[PDB]
C-alpha cells in the first residue's frame, strides 16, 4: 500500500532527521526493489485510462498501485507489474487505439517494459534473461 | 484462378513484419562491428518494442501534431511564453540547450551501438533511438526557439549554440552528455548513455523538471519534455538489452562492473550538483528538496529496480555510490558558489536566493545558512547585483584563498576550501604539465588513461586575459553589442555592460601556479 | 603567460606561414610526424602551444592531403602510407606490437605512438581506423583488467607523476 | 489525498500568477527574436530547418566550421577524438555547409512517412477487397516476385546498415540528419518488400512469405553474387563515412539499385499485369529521389566545389567512383541473367529493351553524377559490359 | 493603446480566476460523462463516430427514428416539409440505423485524404525526376490515356453531382455523411484524372491536357454514349435519394465504373508500360471500396432486412436494379468497342480476356450486391450481352 | 492544432473545470443550438449546389457542405 | 485613422447618450462603408504576421489599418483592402506556407475575400460584379 507512495519512508523526514537516515551506513548500497514505476503524460486519453482502467480494474488486480498527481504527469508505482491493454483503452475511448497510440503519452518506465500484441507491460521481471521475449 | 479469390479486407500489421526482422541479417566473415570493444553482443537478442519504420513515423508524428498544436495554437493564444517566472525562464536557457547536446550526441552514440550489435532486432532498437535523438535535438531547439519569440528575454535563448562556449559549466556538460556518449568502448558508452544517463538521470532532468517548470509558470517545457521522455523509455530498454546481449560473455564478468561504476560516477559527478543547482537556485517556487528528488529517482527507484534487480546477473551496487550520496546532499550548494561567483561567463540571468528562499534552504539543508547563506548575503551587501559596484565575486574568492580548480577529468569546478561535497584536491605534474584532479574515481581514470583526458580548461585558455575581453570575443552580449547576456539579477533595469565588467579588472589566473 | 584571443592569434598565424612553405609529400610527412611527436598526447615533448596545436595540426593535415592528391598516383592514395610503406604492412606490424605487450604501460605507448606517426593523411583513412580500432580493443582489455586493484598511491608511482599537492 | 504536495501551477494559480506577474518586466530585454540569427542562410531567409539543425554539433574550431574551442573532455583509449578529421579523406572549409534541399528536420520527415504508412494500409485493405491480384501472372508472382524481388530486400538492408558507422562518424548536424534519414528509408524499403510478400501470402494460399528462399537466393544465387559483394564491401569494408555515402547512394544504388527497382521489378510489373508491386516501388523510388537531392548537395554542389578542397575532393571521388562503378557493373552483369527466366517481351526483355534500360540508368547517372564531378565515362562501353551477361 | 478594453482571461487573470474558483462547486453535479450515452451502439461500446454524428438531425417522431416532436417551424411554399417521408420510396423503422463501417466523422475523413493529397505531390516530383514516363507506350499515352481516360472524369463528375439532391433530401445524419463523403471522393476522382493529364503535359511537350477533346469524346463518342445516358439519368432524371445512391454506386459504378477504372485503364496500364496511371487508380479504387462498405451497410445490411420493410424495400431495390443494370450493360456494350483501338494482347484485350474481366465485374457484383438483395442474375447472359459490342 | 490544444494542453491544464458556472451552463445551449445550424447548413448548401449551374459555384457550395459536417462534429 | 477603431463613433457613448444616437432617425438605414474587417485567430504564425507584415508594411501602404486585441483573436479594420502575401509570410516564418496554410487562422472577413496565387485579398470591391475574377 503506502510503501509505494512518492513520499514513502525516508521521504517523510525533514531536516536533521532526513540526513541521519540518508547517511546511515545501511543506505550506502542499493536495495533490490520488486516495484515498477510508470509515468503517464496527462492528456484526455490518459486521464480516462487512469480513472477507468488503472484505478479500477488495475488496482483490483494489483492493490499495491499508488497513483500520484505530479501536475503535468501521473506518477504510478506498483509491485511486480502493471498491464495496460490498448484494446481495452480503445473501447473506453470509442476510437481506434493501438499499443503504439497508447505510447504517445507513456512518458517513462522504471522497469522492464515491452509491447506484445495490444498489450503494454511494465514488469519487475528481467525480460530476456529470466523470461524470453516472443513474437505474436 | 483468374476468377476465384478471397476478397476480405486485409492489411499487414506492424508486428507481422517485425517477426521477420531477425532474418534480415546474413552471415559473412567481415560482418563485425568497426568499433573497439571488450564485449561480444549475442546474435540472438530480441528487442522489447516491436517497431518498424512506417509505424515509427506514424507514432512520432501523432506525438508531434498534439505537441505543436498545444504550443503554436493554444499556449500562444494564451500568451504562455511570457508568464514564466524570470528565474525559470532563464534556467531554461541552460537546461534545454545543454540537454540539446545530449540529444545530439546520443544520435551518434546510438548509431555506434547499432554498429556494435549483431542481432537485427537489437540494431533496430538502436536505430529507433538514432531517429528519436534527432527528434529531441529539434525539440530542445524548438523550446529555445519558442522562448526566443515569446519570452521577455530572448538573449541566450537565441544564440546558446555559440554563447555556451564562453563558460565552464558547458565543459562538464560536454563530458557527461557528449563525449561520454561517443568516445570509448561501445558498452561503456552505452552504460553512460542508456543505463545511467537515460534510465537513471533523464527522469530527474526531463520528467521531474516539468513539475518545477509548471510551478514557475512554464507550460511550454512540460508539453515538450514529457513528449521527449515517451521516446526516452524505449532507450532505457536499449540500455537493458545491451546488458542482456553481453550477459553470456565471459568478458562481462571481467569488465562490466568497472565500466558501470565508471559511467555512474561520470554521470553523477555532473548531474547531481548541476541539476540540484538549476532546480533549487534557478527557480522561485520549489517543488521538493533536490536531495529528496535524487533519493526517490536515483537512489531508491533506479538503484533498486535496475541495479539491485540485476544483482542476480553479477551487477554490483556501484562502489562510488557512497560518495555520490554526499554529493546529492551538498554538491549543488557547492556548485552554486561557483556559478554565482562566475556569472558573467554564462548566458543566463541569475537571482540570489531571497529571504524566503534562504529559509527554505536552511529548513531542508540544516547548516546551509551558516555556510552558503552568509556568503550570498555578504556578496549581496558588496554589490553583487549592482553594475556600478565594481564587484565580481570570483575575485572575492581569490582574495580570501577560496581558489577554483577545474577537474581535468569531469571539468566540474571545485572549491576545496568551501566544498561540503565529495572530493579533495590532488595536483600532479606529469611531463611538464600540471593537472588538478578532485576525487578518487576521477583520479584513477586520469592515472590509468591520461590520453583520454587532455581537455583544455577555461583558465588554461583565458589565462591573463581580462573578463570583458573574453565575453566580447565570445559574443556574450545582447544585440546592442554592449550589454551582457548574463546578469546577476532578474530585474529589467540596471543591466551590466562590458564597461561594468571591465571596471572590476578581473583577469584570469593560473590556479596551479602556486604549486 | 597572457593568452592571445582563441581563434586568431600570432601562434597560429606563425605556424600557417611555416605550413605554407611545404612543397613535397616527403617534406610534409616528416613535418606532420615531427609536430605530432612534439605537441600531441600526454607524452608530448612540449605543452608550449597546448591551446593552439590542434588547429595547427588540422592546417598541417590539409596541406599534406592536398599535396598527396597533387603529387601521388591514385593507387598510392589508397594502398600506401605517405612514408612509402604498404598500408596493410603498417597495419599488421602495429597490431603485432600491441598483442606482444606485457603491461598496460607498454601497450598504451604503442597505441599513442601509432596515432602520432600514422594519423591521416599519413595513412589511408580506412586502414588507419581499422588499425586504431584493433589497437584500442587490446589496450582496453589490459587496462580494464583489475581496474581497482592498485591503490592510488601505487598508481601514482607507476604513472610517474610528481605529486605537488594532496589535500588533507 | 496523496503523500506529496499537489503543486500549484504558476500559470493558473491566483497567488503564484500574481507573484510571477509582479516579477516579469514591462519591456523586452532584447529585440533579437530570431533563434540562432547568426546562421548563414542558404536561401533568401533563414529556414526553420536550418534554425533547429545548424550548429547542434559542438565542433571546436579545429574541425572545419566549428564554433567551439579546446579538446574533447573524454576521448577513446589511445586518443581517438569524439569527432575528428581522421574520419574521412575529404576536406572542406566548413562541415556545416550542407543543406538537404527538402529541408527535413525530424517533424516533416516522420509526418511524410506517417502519411505513407497509414495510406499504405488503406490501399492494402482495398486491393484485397478488389481482388485485383487475380490478374497477376502466377509465374511472375511466384518465381520472380516472391524469390527475386524478395532477395532485393537484403540489398536494401545492407545499404541501410552501411550507415551505422556513418551516423557515428560524420562531422556535422545536417549531414548526420541526411544520412540517418537515408538509412531509415532503406530499411523501410526492405520492410516494405517483406510487407508485400506477407500481403500476398494472405491472398494466395500456399504462397510462402518466409524469407528463407529470398535469403538463400541473396546469398548463393549467381544473379545476386556481384550485388552482395559490393554491399558487403560498402557496408563492412570501409569506414570513411563520405566513401560509404558516395559509394552507397551515388554509385551502387544509383546504378544497380535504380536498374533493379525501376527498370526490372517496377517496369516488368507493368508488362505482366502486376498492379500491386508498383504501389511499393513508387515509395522506394520517391525515397531515392529525395535522398539523391541531399546527396547531390553534399557531394556534387559542395564538396566537389569547395573553394579550397574541390579538386582535392574530386580526386578521391573519382577514385572511389572507378572502383565502385566497376563493382556495380559486375553486379549488373550478374543480374541481367534474370532475364533468362522471364517471358521475352519485345522492347522490354529482349536484348534491345535491356540495352535501352541500361542506357537510361547509365545515361541518367552520367548527367546526375559523373559529369558534375569530372568523371569521364563511356556509357556505351558500360552498356555492352553489362549485356555480356544477358 | 487601443480603443476598447483588453479583456482579462478568467483562466489566467488572478482576480477573475480567484472569483471563478470560489464559484465552481467542490463536487460533480452528475456522474454521467459519456456524451449522448443513450445512443444505441452498433459495436461493443459507443464509438466517437456515433457520439458526434447520431441524432444531430432534428427529426420529429413522424420520421422513423426521430426523437423530437411537432411540425417544422417553416416549410416550403405549398407545404413540402424541411425533411419528409415523401423524399423516397423506401421505408424503415429507424433512419438513424446506418453506420459507416469505417466510422468516418469529418476529422478522420480529411485526415486520410490529406495524406493522399501531400503524398501524391511527393510522388509526382519523384516520378518526374525518375523520367519513368519514358517507358510509356506513346499510343496508349496520347490516344487511350489522354482522350478516353480523360473522358471518364465526366462520368465521375456526373456521379458526384448526383449527390446534390441526396445531400439535401436524405433523412439522417450518418446517411448524409456517407453520401457527402462519397460525393467528394467522386469529384476527387475527376480532379485527379485532370491532374494526371496536366502532369503529363509538363513532361511531354505538345501533350494537350485541355479538357476539350475529353469533353467532346464524353458527349459525342459512341463508346461513352450509354455511360453518359445512365449518368445523366441517375443525376437529373430522379430525386428519390435512395434510388440515386443505390443506382449510382451499387449498380452503375459497381459494374461500368469498376470495369472502366480497374479492368480497362488500370489493368491495361500494366500491359502497356504505364507506371503513372496505376498510382491514380489506386486512389479511385480505394475510394470505391470505402464507399462500398457504407453503401452495403445502408442498403444490404439494413434497408433490405428492415424488420418491417425489408421485402417492401427489396421490391423497389429489385426494380431499380433491373432498370439501371440494363442501362449499365448497354453502357458496357458501347464501351468495349474501345478494345478495337488497342493492341491485341492475349488474355487481356482479346475476346477471351475481355470475357474474363466481365466475368470478374459481374461475378463480384453478384456476390457483393445481387445475391444479398434477392436479385436473380445470369452472369453468363450479361457477359455475352456486353461482348455483343466487342 | 485544435485537437492538440484540447486533448493535450488544455486537458493537462485542467481547463475544462475552470469555467465560471454561468458560462459553462450557457455553452450547453450555444454549442448544441449552433450544432443544428451546422447540421442543417449541410443540407442547405447541397440544395444550393443543386441550384447552381456553374461548376465553380457548385464547388463553392460543395466545400461548404463538407465544412458544415466539420462544424457539426466541432459543436 | 480612428474612424476604424472598434469603439469608434457611437460606441464611445454610454447610457442615455448612446440610446439617443442609436435611435436617431438618420441611423435607421444602413450607411455604405468603404471599410473591410478581417479577423485573425491568434497563433504563433498569425502573431508574427500581425507584427511584421500587417503592422509594418501593411500599415505603411494602408495607414487606415486599426488592429485591436480581442483576447483570442485580432480584430482588423481598414479602408479599401488588406492584402497578405502567403509567400512573404512563409519567408518570415522560415517554413513552407501556402495561401491555404494562411487560411488556417484567418477566422472572418467582412468584405469580399479571395485567393489568387500566393495572395489573400479582402477588398471593399464588389468582386465578380465590378471587377472579374481570374485564374493563375
Ligand atoms: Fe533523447
Ligand atoms: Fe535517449
Ligand atoms: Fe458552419
Amino acid at each position: 500500500s503506502a510503501h509505494n507512495a512518492y513520499n514513502a519512508g525516508i521521504m517523510q523526514k525533514t531536516g536533521k532527521a532526513f540526513a541521519d537516515e540518508f547517511f546511515a551506513e545501511e543506505n550506502q548500497v542499493v536495495h533490490e526493489s520488486n516495484a515498477v514505476v510508470l509515468v503517464l503524460m496527462k492528456s484526455d486519453e490518459i486521464d480516462a485510462i487512469i480513472e477507468d482502467i488503472v484505478l479500477k480494474g488495475g488496482k483490483a488486480k494489483n492493490p499495491s498501485i499508488v497513483v500520484e498527481d505530479k501536475a503535468g504527469f501521473w506518477w504510478i508505482k506498483a509491485d511486480g507489474a502493471i498491464e495496460i491493454d490498448a484494446a481495452e483503452a480503445g473501447e473506453l475511448l470509442g476510437k481506434p487505439f493501438s499499443v503504439y497510440d497508447l505510447l504517445i503519452n507513456v512518458s517513462s518506465t522504471v522497469g522492464r517494459a515491452y509491447t506484445l500484441g495490444t498489450k503494454f507491460t511494465i514488469t519487475s521481471e528481467l525480460m530476456g534473461l529470466d523470461r524470453a521475449l516472443t513474437d505474436i | 484462378d483468374a476468377l476465384k479469390v478471397n476478397r476480405a479486407p486485409v492489411g499487414v500489421e506492424p508486428q507481422e513484419v517485425h517477426k521477420w526482422l531477425q532474418s534480415f541479417n546474413w552471415d559473412f566473415k567481415e560482418n563485425r562491428t568497426k568499433y573497439p570493444t571488450k564485449y561480444h553482443m549475442a546474435n540472438e537478442t530480441k528487442e522489447q518494442f516491436k517497431v518498424i519504420a512506417k509505424e515509427y513515423a506514424r507514432m512520432e508524428a501523432a506525438k508531434d501534431e498534439r505537441q505543436f498544436g498545444t504550443l503554436l495554437d493554444g499556449l500562444t493564444r494564451l500568451g504562455a511564453g511570457n508568464k514564466v517566472h524570470p528565474r525559470w525562464g532563464e534556467t531554461m536557457k541552460v537546461i534545454s540547450n545543454f540537454l540539446e547536446v545530449g540529444e545530439y550526441n546520443a544520435i551518434a552514440a546510438s548509431a555506434m551501438l547499432w554498429d556494435s550489435a549483431t542481432a537485427a532486432e537489437q540494431k533496430n532498437g538502436y536505430l529507433a533511438q538514432v531517429l528519436d535523438e534527432i527528434r529531441h535535438t529539434h525539440q530542445c531547439a524548438f523550446i529555445n526557439h519558442y522562448y526566443s519569440k515569446h519570452y521577455h528575454d530572448p538573449a541566450g535563448h537565441n544564440d546558446a549554440r555559440r554563447t555556451r562556449a564562453i563558460g565552464p559549466l558547458w565543459k562538464g556538460m560536454k563530458r557527461v552528455f557528449a563525449d561520454g556518449f561517443i568516445s570509448g568502448d561501445a558498452v561503456e558508452c552505452s552504460v553512460n548513455l542508456q543505463l545511467v544517463g537515460e534510465a537513471c538521470f533523464t527522469n530527474p532532468l526531463i520528467v521531474a523538471v516539468t513539475e518545477w517548470a509548471s510551478a514557475n509558470g512554464d507550460e511550454i517545457t512540460p508539453t515538450v519534455f514529457l513528449s521527449v521522455e515517451t521516446d526516452e523509455l524505449r532507450h532505457m530498454a536499449n540500455g537493458y538489452q545491451t546488458v542482456v546481449s553481453i550477459a553470456n560473455d565471459p568478458a562481462s564478468a571481467k569488465f562490466l562492473n568497472t565500466d558501470l561504476n565508471n559511467a555512474f560516477w561520470t554521470q553523477q559527478k555532473y548531474f547531481t550538483p548541476v541539476l540540484g543547482y538549476l532546480f533549487e537556485y534557478g527557480s522561485k517556487f520549489k517543488v521538493e528538496p533536490w536531495v529528496k528528488t535524487w533519493n526517490r529517482w536515483v537512489y531508491e527507484d533506479w538503484g533498486g529496480i535496475w541495479i539491485g534487480r540485476l544483482g542476480k546477473y553479477g551487477v554490483e551496487s556501484p562502489a562510488s555510490l557512497r560518495d555520490a550520496k554526499r554529493d546529492a546532499y551538498w554538491a549543488h550548494h557547492d556548485l552554486a558558489l561557483a556559478a554565482y561567483a562566475m556569472w558573467p561567463l554564462g548566458f543566463a540571468r541569475l537571482a540570489l536566493p531571497d529571504e524566503e528562499d534562504q529559509a527554505w534552504f536552511e529548513a531542508n539543508y540544516p547548516g546551509w545558512a551558516d555556510h552558503y547563506g552568509k556568503i550570498f548575503n555578504e556578496w549581496k551587501k558588496l554589490g553583487y547585483e549592482d553594475p556600478k559596484s565594481g564587484f565580481i565575486p570570483y575575485q572575492w574568492l581569490l582574495a580570501n584563498g577560496h581558489d577554483v580548480y577545474i577537474d581535468r577529468v569531469s571539468q566540474v569546478p571545485f572549491i576545496p576550501s568551501l566544498a561540503k561535497g565529495t572530493g579533495s584536491l590532488r595536483v600532479h605534474e606529469f611531463n611538464g604539465k600540471k593537472h588538478s584532479l578532485t576525487d578518487d574515481w576521477g583520479e584513477r581514470q586520469w592515472l590509468i588513461e591520461p590520453e583520454r583526458y587532455e581537455c583544455h580548461n577555461v583558465f588554461e585558455q583565458y589565462e591573463g586575459r581580462e573578463l570583458s575581453e573574453v565575453i566580447a570575443e565570445g559574443h556574450g552580449v545582447r544585440s546592442d553589442g554592449k550589454t551582457l547576456i548574463a546578469q546577476p539579477h532578474t530585474r529589467g533595469d540596471n543591466l551590466w555592460t562590458l564597461e561594468d565588467i571591465k571596471r572590476a579588472g578581473c583577469v584570469f589566473p593560473d590556479p596551479l601556479a602556486k604549486f | 603567460a597572457k593568452r592571445e584571443p582563441i581563434h586568431d592569434n600570432s601562434i597560429r598565424t606563425e605556424w600557417e606561414a611555416k605550413i605554407a612553405k611545404l612543397t613535397s609529400v616527403d617534406q610534409a610527412t616528416k613535418f606532420i610526424q615531427d609536430f605530432r611527436l612534439a605537441y600531441t598526447s600526454p607524452f608530448r615533448k612540449s605543452y608550449d602551444i597546448d591551446v593552439d596545436y590542434q588547429y595547427i595540426e588540422r592546417k598541417i593535415e590539409e596541406k599534406l592531403s592536398v599535396l598527396k592528391t597533387e603529387k601521388l598516383p591514385v593507387a598510392d592514395l589508397i594502398t600506401k602510407a605517405t612514408t612509402g610503406e604498404d598500408a596493410a604492412a603498417v597495419e599488421a606490424t602495429w597490431i603485432a606490437k600491441i598483442k606482444a605487450a606485457k603491461s598496460k604501460y607498454e601497450a598504451e605507448r604503442i597505441h599513442i605512438e601509432f596515432r602520432q606517426l600514422y594519423k591521416p593523411p599519413v595513412l589511408p583513412v580506412n586502414v588507419f581506423l581499422r588499425t586504431d580500432a584493433a589497437l584500442g580493443t587490446v589496450l582496453m582489455e589490459i587496462r580494464n583488467t583489475d581496474y581497482y586493484g592498485t591503490p592510488l598511491e601505487g598508481l601514482r608511482k607507476e604513472r610517474g607523476v610528481k605529486v605537488l599537492h594532496l589535500q588533507a | 489525498p496523496q503523500s506529496s504536495q499537489v503543486t500549484k501551477r504558476g500559470l493558473t494559480d491566483p497567488e503564484r500568477a500574481a507573484i510571477i506577474a509582479a516579477a516579469v518586466p514591462d519591456h523586452a530585454l532584447d529585440t533579437q527574436r530570431k533563434y540562432h540569427y547568426f546562421i548563414q542562410p542558404r536561401w533568401k531567409r533563414l529556414s526553420e530547418y536550418e534554425q533547429l539543425s545548424c550548429y547542434a554539433q559542438p565542433n571546436p574550431d579545429w574541425i572545419a566550421g566549428g564554433l567551439d574551442w579546446g579538446d574533447w573532455t573524454q576521448k577513446f583509449h589511445g586518443g581517438r577524438p569524439s569527432w575528428g578529421n581522421e574520419s574521412t579523406e575529404l576536406r572542406t572549409t566548413d562541415w556545416y555547409r550542407h543543406r538537404d534541399p527538402a529541408r527535413r528536420w525530424h517533424h516533416p520527415y516522420v509526418k511524410d512517412k506517417s502519411e505513407e504508412a497509414r495510406y499504405t494500409q488503406r490501399f492494402l485493405a482495398a486491393y484485397s477487397s478488389e481482388g485485383s491480384i487475380r490478374t497477376i501472372d502466377p509465374y511472375w508472382r511466384d518465381e520472380i516476385l516472391n524469390k527475386y524481388f524478395g532477395a532485393l530486400l537484403y540489398s536494401e538492408y545492407g545499404l541501410f546498415n552501411a550507415h551505422s558507422s556513418v551516423g557515428r562518424d560524420c562531422l556535422s548536424d545536417t549531414i548526420r540528419q541526411t544520412a540517418v534519414f537515408a538509412a531509415l528509408d532503406k530499411v523501410d524499403n526492405a520492410q516494405m518488400i517483406q510487407m508485400e510478400r506477407l500481403f500476398i501470402a494472405k491472398l494466395v494460399p500456399g504462397f510462402d512469405a518466409s524469407t528463407d528462399v529470398p535469403k538463400k537466393i541473396w546469398t548463393t544465387d549467381p544473379i545476386y553474387s556481384g550485388a552482395r559483394a559490393t554491399v558487403q564491401e560498402i557496408w563492412q569494408g570501409v569506414q570513411d563515412w563520405n566513401e560509404i555515402l558516395w559509394a552507397g547512394h551515388a554509385v551502387y544504388d544509383a546504378t544497380f539499385g535504380q536498374f533493379a527497382r525501376r527498370e526490372f521489378f517496377q517496369r516488368l510489373a507493368t508488362v505482366y499485369g502486376d498492379t500491386l508491386t508498383p504501389f511499393f516501388t513508387a515509395q522506394s523510388q520517391t525515397y531515392f529521389q529525395t535522398t539523391r537531392g541531399a546527396i547531390d548537395d553534399l557531394f556534387v554542389y559542395c564538396l566537389a566545389n569547395d573553394s579550397e578542397f574541390g579538386a582535392h575532393n574530386r580526386t578521391f571521388l573519382n577514385a572511389w567512383t572507378e572502383h565502385y562503378l566497376a563493382s556495380s557493373v559486375a553486379a549488373l552483369k550478374d543480374f541481367v541473367g534474370l532475364y533468362a527466366k522471364v517471358e521475352k517481351v519485345a522492347g522490354a526483355t529482349d536484348r534491345a529493351g535491356v540495352s535501352e534500360a541500361l542506357q537510361r540508368v547509365f545515361g541518367d547517372w552520367k548527367i546526375d553524377y559523373a559529369d558534375k564531378i569530372g568523371f569521364r565515362v563511356d556509357v556505351d562501353q558500360k552498356v555492352d559490359a553489362v549485356l555480356a551477361g544477358y
